[PDB]
């Protein structure tokens, strides 16, 4: 779960 | 500012990795070198995971720029009648394909085409040095991908299932109905979808047959593994024929494991050594269980100097939301910046109790996770994030542990603060925005990953229905009744919530970010303390409601579909805060100084704690409850409710969207460095922050087997050509  | 094209003056920035690289020992540099090679190699598979024509386009571009660099090709292109502006458009397009590993934006899932006449580009390509050396290879590629390079037919404009969308996770004839049917089959066979694709071929009688192809080096031939090969057979699922195959991206993944093996010889410890062995096992056989074992080992490798993770990790671009896109990163730990995040971990267990749900919906044991700040040397795939929470295996997240990562040298690029570019803000807010845009992000990212993605208990049942919780005691705080719904064996977060899974979870994490940003203790960890601490709070909230408005760019009215998980999530938060009323947040359609339609976002700083907090706390609790119980029905009813985009008064979002698009700004392209093995040392190659510089970075990316990779991608695409 990344963050853009 | 035109849809489906990249502007000529699009921003390009170079990743700053020089200082981090200088600190690495010779052994660490060789370690990072091979891992980078493995990442870049696997990153090519994203081309196959994007569009049918994408592998051809890359092969054509790679052939073109190997024979003639951007300056050499310029002299040819301009001599063929192209203006400098038209040649620039081609360079920008090529850099776009490179930076996205496809002709679709990684952020927004929209197609982009070259901003120049097709017949003009044809003269350049067919008259190029690459064409003179290999006329068959080049004319064949242009004949194949040429029309699709420029075509903006409505069904090609966006990624997705059905006939009005493009996807290569599925065959072209697949729909959401098919994808749902496949997921049930996968769940029943306890088979992960992360490294799989789905193909539907009808027979002579029109009867469909389903192929679930796993990604692996090995094909149908006998191997040493039995965990996967026992699954390589035909099935009968609900009258539908299913066949589990493998060997997807086989020669590409072969290149990957070659470099993982070499990197394994420079591992700092047994954790790194064994995790790489399992990754090799995973990419060779096609076992996610093997990748799980690797991930389990990876978590145990705490505070490494060279951090890395690779595989089919994130499931954003899968229109069903379960299949993973390949990625791989190699980064250097920034001890200095990693200090503030470890201070947050030190008080993380305490802060979890501040979250708006009882410990019955919180993880049993708090596992002290690893949160580091990293300087990226390599991030292969469709795009680069700001911060990550990994692994995505929930069974590991609440039993083994998980790592948190903030990409500090990526955050610096995103801090491109220009007064003109700050749209939909009053003059009073612009100054406050630039002052605290950076600091607020670090705070938001910190809470988004650690306390956001890292919080939440999942209710499960095993092959014999016993629970990881206590049904007789645990009570649903929204209904008052005992737990009715849960996750069964084989079910994952992505399998149940599917299409909204990514956006939902991202929204939950973002809400936790805003919520716990009100906590003065957290403001200390990042150290703002006073008026500054009140300032970073306002900006963080101001940015959110602004992002919620900007998010309308990534919504498709004709399909009633959101295209980007994070932006959809931020629109939801805006709708929630708008729902609270009391003049907390308002949107006002105005007229810009340029004489074009504009808008303004008004956020009352005073009603953030009085109106905002009770709004989020209520919303955040409903999120976690439906998530923990796997209440997909309630989850969708809740989330898709706020996610609804209508032209209803007083906001008129559908009208606002036209204004958002009109004044939208294109996301920057990021150039990444390379590593070479000159003699016995590793050197770092850096490039110009431009379209040409980005192109050059890929021209030198594969110096040993460049032409081979082009042939591999070409033949892999040709093999699946019947699917689309
Ligand atoms: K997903
Ligand atoms: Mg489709
Ligand atoms: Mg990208
Ligand atoms: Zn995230």
């Amino acid at each position: 779960y990344p963050f853009f | 500012d035109t849809q489906y094209i990249l502007p000529n003056d699009i921003g390009v920035s170079s990743l700053d990795s020089r200082e981090a690289f200088r600190l690495l020992s010779p052994t660490e540099r060789l370690y990072a070198y091979h891992l980078s090679r493995a990442a870049w190699y696997g990153g090519l598979a994203v081309l196959l995971q994007t569009s049918p024509e994408a592998p051809y386009i890359y092969a054509l571009l790679s052939r073109l720029f190997r024979a003639q660099d951007p300056d050499q090709l310029r002299q040819h292109a301009l001599a063929e009648g192209l203006t400098e502006e038209e040649y620039q458009a081609f360079l920008v397009y090529a850099a776009g394909v490179y930076s996205n590993m496809g002709n679709y934006k990684s952020f927004g899932d929209t197609k982009f085409v070259p901003n120049l006449p097709k017949e003009k580009l044809e003269r350049v390509i067919l008259g190029s040095e690459a064409a003179q050396q290999h006329p068959e290879e080049v004319r064949g590629l242009w004949q194949t991908c040429g029309e699709l390079m420029f075509s903006l037919e409505p069904r090609l404009r966006h990624l997705g299932l059905g006939k009005e969308g493009i996807t290569t996770y599925f065959s072209g004839n697949c729909t959401m109905e098919d994808a749902k049917l496949a997921q049930d089959f996968l769940d029943s066979q306890n088979l992960s979808a992360y490294n799989t694709r789905l193909f539907k071929e009808v027979d002579g009688c029109g009867k469909p047959y389903y192929e679930v192809r796993l990604a692996s080096v090995l094909g149908s031939e006998p191997s040493l593994d039995s965990e996967v090969t026992s699954k390589l057979k035909s099935y009968e699922f609900r009258g539908s024929p299913f066949q589990v195959t493998r060997g997807d991206y086989a020669p590409i993944l072969q290149k990957v494991v070659e470099q993982l093996e070499k990197a394994k010889a420079y591992a700092a410890n047994s954790h790194q050594g064994q995790m790489l062995a399992q990754y090799i096992e995973s990419f060779t056989q096609g076992s996610i269980e093997a990748h799980k074992r690797g991930s389990r080992f990876w978590i145990q490798d705490k505070g490494p100097i060279v951090e890395s993770y690779i595989g089919f990790i994130e499931s954003y671009r899968d229109p069903f939301g379960s299949r993973g896109e390949f990625e791989g990163f190699v980064a250097v730990v920034n001890k200095a910046m990693s200090a503030k995040f470890e201070r947050l971990v030190a008080s993380a267990e305490q802060l979890l109790k501040e979250l708006p749900w009882p410990p019955t919906f919180e993880k049993d044991k708090f596992l002290t996770p690893d949160f580091t700040s990293l300087d990226v040397l390599t991030f292969a795939g469709s795009g680069i994030p700001a911060g990550i929470n990994i692994p995505n295996y929930d069974d590991l997240r609440q039993t083994e542990g998980f790592k948190n990562v903030s990409l500090g040298n990526v955050l610096a690029v995103a801090y491109a603060t220009q007064r003109e570019k700050l749209t939909f803000l009053e003059e009073d807010d612009k100054d406050l925005y630039i002052l605290w845009k950076g600091p607020s992000f670090d705070v938001q990212v910190g809470l988004h990953a650690l306390l956001g993605h890292g919080s939440g208990k999942l209710f499960v049942q095993d092959e014999k229905g016993a629970f990881n919780f206590d049904q007789e005691t645990v009570i649903n705080p929204e209904t008052g009744e005992q737990i009715q719904s849960w996750y069964r064996c084989g079910e994952t977060w992505d399998s149940k919530f599917s299409t909204i899974a990514s956006s939902y979870e991202e929204c939950r994490a973002e809400s936790v970010g805003l919520y716990l940003s009100l906590h003065p203790q957290v403001l200390e960890i990042f150290g703002f303390e006073g008026a500054d601490a009140e300032d970073v709070i306002y900006v963080n909230w101001l940015n959110m409601v602004r992002a919620g408005l900007l998010a309308l760019e990534f919504y498709t009215p004709e399909a009633f579909n959101w295209r980007q998980a994070h932006m959809q999530a931020r629109f939801v938060i805006l709708r929630v805060l708008l729902e609270a009323g009391e003049g907390l947040v308002t949107i006002t359609p105005t007229t810009g100084s340029d004489g074009r339609p504009d808008a303004r976002v008004r956020l009352d700083r005073s009603k953030i704690r009085s109106v905002g907090k009770p709004a989020l706390e209520r919303f955040l609790r409903r999120l976690q409850v439906l998530k923990s119980t796997g209440d997909v029905a309630g989850g969708r009813a809740l989330y898709e409710g706020y996610a609804t985009v209508t032209d209803a008064p007083p906001e008129s979002f559908l009208t606002l969207r036209d204004t958002v698009l009109l004044r939208k700004e294109s996301r920057k392209l990021i150039v990444q460095p390379n590593t070479r093995l000159e003699g016995s040392d590793v050197q770092l190659l850096e490039y110009e922050a431009s379209a040409a510089g980005l192109i050059r970075s890929f021209s030198e990316r594969f110096p040993e087997d460049g032409p081979e990779l082009e042939e591999i991608l070409t033949q892999l695409a040709t093999a699946d050509a019947r699917f689309w």
